[PDB]
């Protein structure tokens, strides 16, 4: 059973990667 | 919000507004998003204690589904 927590931390959790802080150039 | 814009066009993600797509299906209210249940079905939000009868708190089954789909 998902909750809208789980939900709205799913979609932090994909935006973080996108931020790419671990690449450099 | 970039090319995909809001995530819900009724609100706007807007958080100072109630909604009934993004939030729960029933109040509209924000709060308490541990307690909002997700329909496996339309996937509208629920608050455990919106429902009739409310619930003391999620349930432990694989599946879910809000009083407008089962
Ligand atoms: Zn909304
Ligand atoms: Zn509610
Ligand atoms: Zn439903
Ligand atoms: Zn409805």
């Amino acid at each position: 059973v998902r909750t809208l927590l789980s939900v709205q931390r799913e979609k932090m959790a994909r935006l973080r990667y996108m931020l790419l802080g671990g690449v450099r150039t | 919000l970039g090319s995909s814009g809001p995530s819900c066009k009724h609100c706007k993600d807007d958080v100072n507004r109630l909604c009934r797509v993004c939030a729960c299906h029933l109040c509209g209210g924000r709060q308490d998003p541990d307690k909002q249940l997700m329909c496996d079905e339309c996937d509208m939000a629920f608050h455990i204690y919106c429902l009739d009868p409310p619930l003391s708190s999620v349930p432990s089954e694989d599946e879910w589904y809000c009083p407008e789909c089962r």
